[PDB]
């Protein structure tokens, strides 16, 4: 904490960020900017701001509270400023709505004056009262606010997952949100305030990958079972969503995908059974229209097939269940996706190539990324909290063979397909696929049966043949070596080659031949997955019925190796403003599941010095030991 | 009729469904775009229809001479 | 119920073409549900009628499976 | 012509502009920039010799410097300092100049021309409206030295051919082609206006060896130069003759459907334009359609065929089976570096220091049938021209037997409708008040506003009537240019309802007279309108004016605006309009 760990960007005339943000207000149309913090501090005198995430916006009285500890370490401690006693004169905050389109900013200030106001659309600087001075529609100013702030905080690592979380703002401060609230429980917010904007959900839009956003499809539901799957709050989301099924009955799908999050398979199924195949359920009644009736009876059968597929794995069922889904949303990617992973698994290359070349894809829609509100002179403070080695900071200065490949620059709908095109491929081989291809596809031009590729398929099979030509010019230029007697930017590109070609043990050695040479993120983060992916394997193959002990060794080491990973790419992301990661918590999970939590920490006091135990007990262990309940 | 020997036998399936639109899915997975006012009357969703294209070798001759004296009389009446 | 449309073809390829009514109907077809010597300029006969027996079949057998799952799966 | 008509805007720091171009070369599409000349924009420099170019830039130094200018055949942009010429592509890394500097002169040279033509050409429907205020504009049939300029687009034309495609359509067309693209909208214009024929037909007929399906360009040139016998038996030749390039040993489906499509669309056009004769014109329509059931063209000639027709059970639904440009725009000169400016003033009469600002009717500005764009606008004058032979109940009746075995209106129709709604509320609301004053005023802009609602309807004289009372309280571009377009109307109604009687010979001179007069004294005063405001350059005026010269002799023209206007002035007329008719129209008379 403290005086590091905090950003900031100087500004030639002082107001600069909150007057480009207020002429900003109208081309956002998002899920929203990141919350702007703007600074006057003093001993003419300089202004500063930074972007920050995962503030509790609940109440103005805990805004208050937070600037006033921002305000508190300033005091404390004289500013380094680069080589001076600073305190703040002025403390502005600036958050979003995005269920309303509307930002409300709030002031604090040393003279104490402390103002709230909001800007619109228009840039219309209305003013905000204090609860009349109605009054439940201006808590609700706040209520929408913070889950607006929420839902900005998990998305936007949500939909980066498959990148690990990279942010590319520099000058922004995440917290951990969960572990945010002052006198009140964040997530036990979100689940109170769940129905008040349940309704207002889908003007939040969607990811990319759905195509037609629904009540029950958007980024508030995810929101909403992502919370609940990371806590573990069973009984009060089933208490809401149980009230909040009578007014709306369509909600039962959120439950469902609750009790999947929160593994009750038994229950989940029963709840399926019961909406797909009972004359009580909310889908028979002939009132309610029949294409919105369609819609949610597509999403039933999607996650009945998604379960039956991505686990307890019947692919054949999965199968017959995904086709009528398919017949009840044709226009969808997810089920053209599910039918697509389901006929690979079936052996079935050119019906895949059917229905993959069928895959409806994403256009012109963008996965949530943080913005800059501003179009070299900058402070990025060096955090001396927690240190490890790799610290020391270099210019990684520069084979364009490898850097020049498309498919790494690959998209949405696009990326996820070419993961099945590498799918078929490892099976069928390059030449093989080629054939099937051309038995089907309409080949080249200067009869009938044969139909038309969609050309991002084309242009997928271009960029697959690149990738199999420099990943087997790689591996025989080290074949070649073969110890008669390597960089690690090359490193990470290959292993990145490898990792999406479907060569897992190459690409995760790649990566740790990488790790030995230097430090890279994403070398530790590919490590990482791929230790949690052998954990899985290693685990279920023992569920399907390796020696007990091989087993057992196998689990222990893999943790042990889990653990220390989780340790140094939480340091990277401290060293980078970063308090908060999804990934890194979930890794840590399977470890405190296997061994005692008394147990990891201890196993972390002894490779690690205390700082970075104490960093490491704040950003994921605290959450994991009280803020879930009971699990472990 | 040389027309049957050719003719053209599919089952479909009709799926998300509007006013204007039925969107039929076969089990070769061509998706189609077909007017609902088209389609019979019980015709409702998550049904079943086939369709039976045959060609018309008549009503082309029809419309060759149909075509041939239009133009002839254009060329007919105005220009020479 | 027999559905008689008349649809005159249009600009035609490998994998679509557009069909005409005279009522101003135009749809997108795909090319390989029409009959192999069928040009352009040409007059199909498009005859639709609804299946009663395949969709008992059908529902019979989605019955089936959801029951099947609601065994292996629950309870 | 110096100083005068020459705006610039205030330069923030020296260099603003070219960075601003070299930055936003990234995101240039169909026709492009305008000329810039550091500030100030152009148009109708001639541009197909750098010496000319020097002379244009010796010129416009003698009285009182980086021009750039721009080609899309291949997205790059030539800039000349005064002798620094060099280019900047799309990557926007720079580059250097020294047969291939002769074709990018050329193809530089042909692409300002289609521009410069096309902006006045795409604009007609709004009266030639110039958003831009810095923009200076030539006409471009002016411009040579040592190269009469059409001639040399002839000349230089089947050298860009069949790169044509590159710059696309006109809005109201879906699916471009080698045939229909501006380049040929260009070419068939340029043609049109200096009757320049018989170079056309050699260079056309040249360019037919290689490339057979440029026949079509060489009916529409033909129709455009007042021969419908040729163009009428090249057609038949076209499209039953073995012979012919639609009848092939390799047939493409598509890419011959198309020139088939357009060969009936011109076929049925000119069946209805011209010659009545609705049935021949349907018959052929349809099978147009059926060739090309995506195209905007073949629809909207169908469903006006059904109007004349007298049926509009069929206009409706072949009104809603119409398709709609949705993203695709018409041509509009847009700004390089958006943002105290220069305003010189020519003349060598009217000017109000303040414009507007004055309240209007909320339910009078507000209706949205004004601005309405591309194929809307165009269907939604089919809308009007049904609604004056039905009626709206009528209409409803109409309506409701087929829209909710019905089906779905494609609801920019019910838009429409709306809309319709409005207007005819606006127009019966004005005309109640108008009629129970008229026993016993109303701001110009009000008049404008119901003048155009009226046009909108049918309601022709109405509006004019209007747009006349609008036109004594104030000058109004608007008003003028309606008025002017009306007398054309009219002009053409009354000529060719004299040959088909009704009026009689008298009648029919005096007439004419009137309504030539009325049409000369519109012109001059647009003409000086667009003097005021940098352009020299007006289809429209070229045409009303050419129309009083078939009337009457030229200098008998030139004589009537000496005596009823100043000396300069009627120097300026020579100049910007009819210097053109007496010389660049080849000797028409």
């Amino acid at each position: 904490l403290s005086q590091t760990s905090i950003p900031e960007v100087k500004e030639d005339v002082i107001g600069y960020a909150l007057h480009q943000r207020r002429a900003r207000v109208g081309q956002f149309q998002d899920l929203g900017p990141p919350d702007l913090i703007t600074l006057i501090k003093s001993l003419g005198q300089i202004g500063t701001f930074f972007y920050c995430m995962g503030i509790d916006t609940s109440d103005p009285t805990s805004i208050t509270i937070f600037a006033k500890k921002i305000t508190d370490l300033f005091l404390d401690t004289p500013q380094i400023w680069f080589g001076k006693h600073f305190h703040v004169s002025k403390i502005s905050i600036s958050s979003w709505n995005a269920f309303r389109k509307y930002d409300v900013n709030i002031i604090v200030h040393i003279p104490g004056t402390v103002q709230t106001y909001i800007i619109n659309s228009d840039g219309e600087q209305s003013q905000l009262p204090s609860v009349a001075e109605q009054d439940l529609n201006v808590n609700m100013i706040w209520a929408e606010t913070f889950m607006s702030g929420i839902v900005r905080d998990i998305m936007i690592m949500k939909d980066n997952r498959a990148d690990g979380e990279s942010q590319n703002l520099v000058e922004t401060l995440i917290f951990n949100p969960f572990t945010s609230g002052e006198l009140e429980d964040v997530a036990n917010n979100f689940i109170k305030l769940f129905p008040l904007v349940y309704e207002k959900g889908v003007y939040l839009d969607a990811p990319t990958h759905v195509l037609n956003p629904s009540l029950t499809n958007n980024y508030l539901v995810e929101t909403l079972v992502e919370i609940v799957r990371l806590t573990k709050s069973l009984e009060a989301c089933r208490k809401m969503l149980k009230k909040l099924i009578e007014i709306h009955p369509e909600a039962v799908i959120i439950l469902i995908r609750v009790y999947f999050a929160c593994d009750l398979e038994i229950d989940a199924v029963d709840l399926i059974n019961e909406q797909l195949n009972s004359p009580s359920s909310f889908l028979a009644d002939d009132s309610k229209t029949s294409h919105i009736q369609l819609i949610f009876k597509s999403e039933l059968l999607s996650i009945q097939s998604e379960f039956l597929l991505d686990v307890k794995r019947d692919y054949k069922l999965a199968k017959e269940v995904a086709m009528e889904a398919v017949n009840c949303a044709p226009n969808e990617f997810k089920t053209w996706y599910l039918l697509t992973r389901i006929y690979i698994k079936l052996n079935d290359m050119s019906n895949a190539l059917l229905s993959l070349n069928a895959c409806p894809m994403s256009q012109v829609k963008e996965k949530y990324v943080l913005r800059r509100i501003a179009p070299e002179n900058l402070h990025l403070p060096l955090p001396l909290d927690a240190s490890i080695e790799e610290i020391s900071s270099l210019n990684p200065m520069d084979d364009p063979n490898l850097v020049n490949l498309s498919a790494s620059s690959l998209k949405s709908t696009f990326q996820l397909a070419y993961k099945l095109l590498t799918e078929i491929v490892q099976i069928t081989g390059w030449e093989q696929l080629l054939k099937y291809r051309s038995k089907i596809f309409v080949m080249e031009d200067e009869m009938r049966s044969k139909r038309l590729c969609e050309r991002w398929l084309d242009n997928l099979f271009m960029l697959l043949y690149e990738d199999l030509k420099t990943y087997t010019d790689w591996q025989s230029e080290q074949l070649y070596f073969d110890a008669q007697n390597k960089l690690t930017v090359e490193w990470e590109l290959f292993g990145l080659c490898a990792k999406r070609l479907g060569h897992l043990p190459e690409a995760a050695k790649a990566f740790q031949i990488g790790l030995s040479q230097r430090f890279s993120p994403v070398c530790a983060k590919n490590l990482l997955q791929f230790y949690i992916d052998e954990h899985k394997r290693i685990r279920r193959d023992s569920v399907s019925a390796l020696t007990s002990s091989q087993i057992l060794s196998s689990i222990n080491d893999i943790d042990s190796s889990i653990i220390d990973l989780v340790v140094k790419i939480c340091c990277w992301n401290h060293r980078w403003y970063i308090e908060f990661s999804i990934i890194l918590i979930d890794a840590l999970s399977v470890a405190v599941q296997d061994m005692g939590i008394t147990k990891v920490h201890n196993e972390i006091a002894s490779r690690f010095s205390d700082p970075v135990a104490q960093l490491i007990d704040d950003n994921i262990l605290n959450f994991l030991k009280n803020f879930t309940n009971d699990t472990f | 009729d040389p027309e049957f020997m050719s003719s053209v036998d599919v089952l479909l399936t009709v799926g998300k469904l509007d006013a204007s639109l039925a969107l039929l899915t076969t089990q070769d997975h061509h998706v189609i775009e077909f007017p609902t006012v088209l389609l019979p009357e019980n015709v409702k969703a998550g049904s079943i229809i086939k369709m039976q294209v045959s060609q018309n070798l008549e009503e082309e001759k029809k419309q060759r001479n149909h075509f041939k004296s239009i133009q002839a009389k254009i060329l007919e009446k105005y220009g020479t």
